[PDB]
């Protein structure tokens, strides 16, 4: 309630999931649900200073629950991906189009 | 009467929509667009489809995954839809009829007796559901002693697909069988020389292209692919409805995914090297470009705003070539559409440039000012879109190495 | 039969494809979170007579 820069980023059965609950509705107006394999960019603006930074951000899925998705981050300190709680079967890394 | 007697003429028999595509039910079409392409034409180069058009055998990861995550699960679109299926290969004189006909048959050419009763009880739409349906089906097991006679057996399964009044609601699997059948008879009999089968299949375009939406992927991409060898095929004998793929891609709600249906029809007309828009309709040029435009703002799901961008510049250089007076207004709303992007979130702008100079590179000349700008601060896969920009316009720039020199291109 | 399910999410897998092999609406507490979601919705039922 006192920043407007801020948001919290999902996938879109995630935000579907999280908004139902009366305890996390006051999220409603600072989640901004992002598409699986679409790369976005994503501003990381200070909320003191006018400072800013970009970077590019990929969702891909997880196969673990309604919403699971991997955070895959391009920016100046390389690549990094997150697979946060995934699940996948052996011989299914080479065919992800996203991470090639 | 012989027929009504060994026939039900009173069962509702239930067609349900094929959802579990085989393998062969596309390398029959895949074959039958390559003898239509080249046996009948001689060319050998397939239309070049765009990104949204480009298939699979299988199915993707993302799909495969979605059983768990359900990537897909939100309601994004709004349109309202809903062996048991092969019951007259059940039927008791079906087999030996089939039987009967094929050893006849090695037991401009005209139709015997036989045959002249098989057109006479097919082809008139009074006979009864049941006993065309029975008819179409050995038709169906018998195309093999069909073709050589198959210039006349065209219309009666053209009209019978093309009624309202068929076996089941939507596309079921009739239907594309029977249109599998003509499609593959196309190599010596087209529905080109009399008009009523000009409108036969007319309808049966407008048929297929308003209930081609299905919620299940595999279904959808199916249909889409008999679309697309059904206008393949016959290209040089539909008329586009234009009105049904303006209505298609023009909903105007950024939050659902209806117009992609519309834009992948236009995709799939333009691939044939068909005309865009036909005055004919009761839209003008205007607003039905407009609202084709207006889809690059709809920036939530790829689907959308990337596939207008990439159709829209297949449009431009359609026009092009062709000389048209409106290729300055489309460009300036394409060129407009762009900049309100450019600045805001500059991330799908990027993108939709991308898809346009794909195939029309003199819309980069205007924005490449704005891309070397925008170069530095990319990452990822839009840094080699913007790089892909460049490079469609290297030839017409004046001096390109200092641009280059100036953005760190080595270390890039 | 009962389906002692720990997680609130990551089940609807098994339910959804129980229910399309067996005709059957599986129970639980609340449905209201799949409203959007109607491939999920139509497996689920808050009646206990299932
Ligand atoms: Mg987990």
């Amino acid at each position: 309630e006192c920043s407007l820069k801020v948001y919290l980023y999902c996938s879109p059965v995630t935000k579907e999931l999280l908004l139902t609950s009366p305890k996390y509705r006051f999220w409603k107006k600072r989640i901004i649900s992002i598409e699986i394999e679409t790369p976005t960019q994503i501003s990381l603006v200070d909320e003191a200073s006018g400072e800013k930074e970009e970077i590019v951000v990929t969702l891909l899925p997880a196969g673990h629950c309604p919403g699971s998705v991997m955070f895959l981050f391009q920016g100046n300190n390389g690549t990094v991906l997150y697979t946060g709680d995934f699940r996948l079967a052996q011989g299914e890394a080479a065919r992800m189009e996203l991470l090639h | 009467l012989i027929f009504e007697n060994l026939i039900d003429l009173k069962r509702r028999y239930n067609f349900p929509v094929e959802v579990e595509v085989p393998m062969e039910r596309k390398k029959k079409y895949i074959e039958i667009r390559k003898e239509a392409r080249e046996a009948a034409n001689g060319d050998s180069d397939g239309p070049s489809y765009m990104s949204s058009l480009s298939y699979l055998a299988d199915s993707t990861l993302s799909e495969e995954m979605s059983q768990f995550d359900f990537s897909t699960g939100v309601q994004s679109y709004s349109y309202s839809s809903q062996l048991e299926m092969d019951e007259l290969n059940r039927h008791e004189c079906m087999a030996p009829l089939t039987a009967l006909v094929k050893h006849m048959h090695r037991s401009p050419r005209d139709l015997p007796s036989w045959m002249k009763f098989l057109h006479g009880k097919l082809g008139n739409p009074i006979v009864p559901l049941n006993i065309r349906l029975f008819l179409a089906k050995l038709v169906i097991n018998t195309e093999e002693v069909f073709r050589p006679y198959a210039k006349h057996w065209l219309s009666p399964l053209l009209q019978l697909a093309a009624s309202e009044n068929n076996g089941g609601e939507g596309i079921h699997y009739m239907v594309v069988e029977i249109v599998a059948t003509i499609l593959s008879w196309t190599g010596l009999a087209t529905p080109t020389g009399v008009p009523k089968d000009e409108v036969l299949a007319n309808r049966l375009l407008n048929f297929l292209m308003k209930h081609v939406f299905h919620p299940k992927r595999a279904v959808f991409r199916h249909n889409l692919e008999i679309i697309k060898t059904l206008v393949e095929c016959w290209k040089d004998c539909l008329s586009i409805p234009y009105r049904l793929i303006f209505e298609k891609f023009s909903g105007k709600d950024p939050n659902s995914k209806d117009n992609s249906v519309g834009i992948q029809l236009l995709g799939i007309v333009m691939a044939n090297d068909l005309p865009p828009y036909d005055p004919q309709c009761g839209i003008q040029s205007s607003e039905y470009f407009q609202a084709l435009v207006n889809n690059m703002s709809f920036v939530r799901y790829k689907e959308v705003y990337a596939a207008a961008a990439e159709v829209l510049g297949l449009i431009l250089r359609y026009v092009m070539e062709r000389k048209n007076i409106l290729e300055e207004s489309l460009c300036e709303l394409v060129a407009k559409q762009l900049k309100q992007h450019q600045n805001t979130m500059e991330d799908k702008f990027i993108v939709c440039l991308n898809k346009v100079t794909k195939s029309f590179p003199p819309l980069a000349d205007r924005f490449m000012n704005a891309v070397f700008f925008l170069l530095p601060k990319f990452h990822g896969v839009l840094k080699t879109l913007c790089l892909e920009v460049v490079l469609c316009r290297v030839e017409g720039m004046t001096e390109l190495y200092f641009q280059l020199k100036s953005k760190d291109f080595v270390q890039v | 039969v009962w389906l002692n399910c720990k997680a609130a999410y990551g089940y609807e897998y098994l339910f959804t494809n129980l229910s399309e092999e067996l005709g059957v609406q599986v129970h639980v507490n609340k449905l209201d979170m799949f409203r959007n979601m109607p491939e999920i919705l139509h497996h689920l039922t808050t009646d206990r007579n299932t």
